[PDB]
């Protein structure tokens, strides 16, 4: 069966927090952040990876850049392109910008993705325990997760259908002692180490998928 | 969506 709790960040999965500031650009965060736990389980190196490079470049694939986007027409980007760069190499600047993408600093692949059974919060549980960090989208239009700081996130306004942001879930666990009481998933967001807990938040497990975190979730193939 |  499952483990109780999993923590992609305590094996070396996941980059530190990252800050899109003010782009819509969480998909491509989420996406790489996907993408980096998967090249990780491949080869042993975390590196971090380009969200500047999928903002410009998978118009195509029907991304909007710094307007919005889906983490799955990045991972599509990803495998037609033949290649994402580095974070070194394509910097982040929080702008549309004209692609520069470089095959030479290409440093991750992927064939493709999968897709997790919407709203199913099961199937969402055993991906992230079996596979890495997994890519969803949630529904944070509310001050009260702008202004998150501790503990179980649960919103009673929160959407399990119309979802406009992507993060990234590296694991999920439980307060208290009981292994089924208190669950929660933990969420990697990309508004910098400052927001939330040390840029994280505990978003309600098995709570009838609040906030939509297991309707829309995929990882790359790699 | 982006932080305030
Ligand atoms: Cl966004």
């Amino acid at each position: 069966d499952l483990p109780k709790s999993v923590d992609w960040r305590k094996k070396g999965y996941v980059t530190p927090v990252k800050n899109q500031k003010q782009c819509g650009s969480s998909w491509a965060f989420s996406a790489t952040g996907a993408l980096e736990g998967q090249m990780f389980r491949k080869t042993g190196k975390l590196v971090s990876l380009s969200e500047q490079n999928l903002v410009d470049c998978s118009r195509p694939q029907g991304n909007q850049g710094c307007n919005g986007g889906f983490m799955a027409r990045a991972f599509q980007y990803v495998k037609e392109n033949g290649g994402l760069d580095s974070e070194e190499s394509y910097p982040y600047v929080a702008v549309d910008e004209i692609c520069k993408y470089r095959p030479e600093n290409s440093v991750a692949q992927d064939t493709g993705f999968t897709v997790v059974a919407p709203g199913k919060e099961k199937a969402l549980m055993k991906a992230v325990a079996t596979v890495g960090p997994i890519s969803v989208a949630m529904d944070a239009g509310h001050s009260s997760f702008q202004f998150y700081k501790s503990g179980i996130y649960f919103e009673p306004d929160c959407s399990s259908k119309n979802l406009d942001h992507g993060v990234l879930v590296v694991g999920y666990g439980f307060e208290g002692a009981n292994s089924q009481n208190s669950k929660y998933w933990l969420v990697k967001n990309s508004w910098g180490p400052e927001w939330g807990s040390n840029g994280y938040v505990k978003i309600a497990k098995d709570k009838n998928n609040h906030c939509g975190i297991a309707t829309a979730a995929s990882y790359p193939n790699v | 969506l982006l932080k305030v």
